[PDB]
């Protein structure tokens, strides 16, 4: 099956540059334009341009002349884009697809979309403090403190997910504060075991907390 | 450019009924051969996903609830009838014209039965006690609708209370929302009772949750 994968979030300083890797699986790499799109916080999409793989051909969006560079590496299916003189504006999740053949298409496979934040502030790994509190019961993980974005979280690694509530972060004096609640029978909790699992990419912090009952 | 303005901006429609959702060209395709107008949804933290493709055709995968037609300037993405997992966000794009050009979006609300939210208060951890900080938590899961009011010792204090919802859940179409009410180790300590009081048009009277310390 087809699958674009694109690389981790990206925290860049203001002036630099960063560099977004699409690597293409499922399909013959130098059949398809390699298409790439911006999509700002809260906002639609836009389109950058693309390239030809085939023969290294590109067309840019004429907005995104002087920002955006499109290359690809034949050799192991990659296609990427450099973004540079970054500013906050550059801000966003960008995201390849795989564009027109022989003709002109639609957007059918996409990337997973990567996150660039532009900043110069320090990054802060989060504190990650465990919620202890009838036949459901509710337990939470507190992830506080940390910069930038994004925090992931799951419930023993992703088995425990059907009465996971992860709330959106919220940022406050230039930290980001984020929970997650998960519910489940009084039978299996604290009968048997309850993790939250955290990472922070941008610090590489990966904790488990588990949830003692208090 | 060519601009696509959709319409409705957003729009809240009931399980089972129709969703209209509009594109409108700022000027005519041109008619020597297809028509390079596609839908797509797209759900927080994910990619756009295709639903229909060249004004009309079902993108493989994608059920016949979702349907296109349309024609020059105008172009429609009709969803009958909506279910549970159609909450997101549409778009329209075309790629008839360079550049390629979205259209702003809209989003679908799934409009279901009023409900009353499960409410969870929970005192800070030791852990978190440990680094002098003492930060108190009530979750407000699984209600519908959106809007909701929720207040946190006898007495009241917004100072120090991030507030923050979810998106619609797309298996019951509710929402949830998560209260921390944050303060300082030796204020903390120096109290007794948290109260998170929330209220909602499914009751009168507020749902209580609290605990002594």
């Amino acid at each position: 099956e087809v699958q674009l994968q694109q690389s981790g979030p990206e925290l860049v300083k203001p002036g630099a540059s960063v560099k977004i890797p699409c690597k293409a699986s499922g399909y013959t790499f130098t059949d398809y334009n390699m298409d790439w799109m911006k999509q700002s916080h809260g906002k639609s999409l836009e389109w950058i341009g693309h390239i030809n793989p085939n023969n290294g051909g590109t067309f840019y969006n004429q907005k995104f002349k002087d920002k955006a560079t499109f290359i690809v590496d034949k050799s192991s299916n990659t296609a990427y884009m450099e973004l540079r003189s970054l500013t906050s504006e550059d801000t966003a999740v960008y995201f390849c697809a795989r564009g027109g053949g022989l003709r002109r298409g639609p957007f059918a496979y996409w990337g997973q979309g990567t996150l660039v934040t532009v900043s110069s502030a320090k990054t802060t790994p989060p504190s990650v403090y465990p919620l202890a509190p009838n036949s459901m019961v509710t337990l939470g993980c507190l992830v506080k403190g940390y910069f930038p974005e994004p925090v992931t979280v799951t419930w023993n690694s992703g088995s425990l997910s059907s009465g996971v509530h992860t709330f959106p972060a919220v940022l406050q004096s230039d930290l980001y504060t984020l929970s997650s609640s998960v519910t489940v029978p009084s039978s299996t909790w604290p009968s048997e075991t309850v993790t939250c699992n955290v990472a922070h990419p941008a610090s590489s912090t990966k904790v488990d907390k588990k949830i003692v009952p208090r | 450019d060519i601009v696509l303005t959709q319409s409705p901006a957003s729009l809240a429609v009931s399980l089972g009924q129709r969703a209209t959702i509009s594109c409108r060209a700022s000027e005519s395709f041109d008619s020597y051969g297809n028509t390079f107008v596609h839908w797509y949804q797209q759900k927080p933290g994910q990619p756009p996903k295709l639903l229909i493709y060249l004004v009309s055709n079902l993108e493989s995968g994608v059920p016949a609830r979702f349907r296109g037609r349309g024609s020059r300037t105008d172009f429609t993405l009709t969803i009958d009838p909506v279910e549970a997992d159609d909450a997101a966000i549409y778009y329209c794009q075309q790629n008839n014209e360079d550049p390629y050009t979205f259209g702003g979006g809209t989003k679908l609300e799934i409009k279901r039965a009023d409900a009353a939210p499960t409410v969870s208060i929970f005192p800070p951890s030791s852990e978190q006690l440990t680094s002098g900080g003492a930060s108190v938590v009530c979750f407000l899961n699984n209600f519908y609708p959106k809007d909701i009011n929720v207040k946190w010792d006898g007495s009241e204090r917004q100072n120090g209370v991030l507030n923050s919802w979810t998106d619609q859940d797309s298996k019951d179409s509710t929402y949830s929302m998560s209260s921390t009410l944050t303060l300082t180790k030796d204020e903390y300590e120096r109290h007794n009772s948290y109260t998170c009081e929330a209220t909602h048009k499914t009751s009168t009277s507020p749902i209580v949750k609290s605990f002594n310390r």
